[PDB]
């Protein structure tokens, strides 16, 4: 019913707020120049980045530098998830399976929140590194950003807001599909739910935006891609970028993925 | 593993 369903949005707002210190609102605030604070500084090329750096190639300390970043975003994910109505009560292999096939789709969805088509903000927002400069990258890590920012500026086209992303993530972690799931009912039946409140949600929220629902829906496909070429690229470095390792969460992520 | 660590925290 149309109450539960709200409070069901609401509830997935609130933990999302809990959950994510850096929010779409504050960081587009930031991207516009909207805010008290100071401007974020640029990293545009090398020695710009040497300054920033205060606040082993160029390529390598970048790849270095997102990882720890990404374990930590790792954990808020987690943390949002285990808030979500049912999750805690699946059975905990399909938590980790729900978990491992949907953490990574999260973190692109949740960082086209801070970028815009000339880049993306950095440590907390206090940093904007240019696409350019990491297109700039020698190969094969200057592929690795460039699919996100495609994807990201279509998907920012939509306008959706915390609020409706709260939900969006939800319906992704409740993925009933993922390789390897021992109960896929349980899963089907939260996810209808989180579903019925998404399309409310935007409906609601967006009552003029053609199709949006569909729209939606059809972005968490395409998020798998971005993840396939993300683990493609893994594997070349793995098998001929030898020196420098990946965090030992990233690895257990990764192992036996698809 | 250190995902079941995270989920079952605290
Ligand atoms: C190569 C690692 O890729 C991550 C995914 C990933 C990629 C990029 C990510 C994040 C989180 C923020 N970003 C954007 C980003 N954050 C940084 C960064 C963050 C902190 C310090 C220095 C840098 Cl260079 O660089 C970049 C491009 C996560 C993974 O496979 O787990």
């Amino acid at each position: 019913e149309s109450a539960d369903l709200r409070a069901l949005a609401k509830h997935l707002y609130d933990s999302y707020i809990k959950s994510f210190p850096l929010t779409k609102a504050k960081a587009r605030a930031i991207l516009t120049g909207k805010t008290t604070d100071k401007s974020p500084f640029v990293i545009y090329d090398m020695n710009s980045l040497m300054m920033g750096e205060d606040k082993k190639e160029v390529a390598i300390r970048i790849f270095q530098g997102c990882q720890f970043r990404s374990v930590e975003a790792v954990q808020e994910i987690t943390e949002y998830a285990k808030s979500i109505p049912g999750f805690v009560n699946l059975d905990l292999n399909d938590q980790v399976t729900l978990l491992k096939y949907g953490v990574h789709e999260i973190i692109y969805t949740m960082l086209a929140s801070l970028m815009n088509k000339d880049g993306v903000l950095i440590s907390e927002g206090q940093g904007f590194m240019t696409r350019e400069f990491l297109k700039s990258l020698r190969k094969p890590f200057g592929d690795f950003m460039e699919p996100k920012f495609e994807f990201a500026v279509k998907f920012n086209a939509l306008e959706l807001d915390d609020s409706d992303l709260a939900i969006f993530i939800a319906v992704i972690i409740l993925s009933g599909d993922r390789p390897g799931l021992l109960n896929v009912k349980p899963i089907e039946d939260i996810q209808d739910n989180l579903l019925q409140a998404l399309e409310l949600q935007l409906k609601l929220n967006h009552p003029e935006s053609s199709q949006l629902f569909a729209k939606l829906l059809q972005k968490m496909t395409d998020l798998r891609q971005i993840v396939t070429e993300h683990v493609q690229l893994l594997q070349v470095i793995k098998k001929t970028e030898t020196d420098m390792s990946l965090h030992p969460l990233l690895q257990e992520i990764y192992k036996d993925l698809y | 593993h250190k995902l079941v660590q995270l989920l079952t925290t605290t």
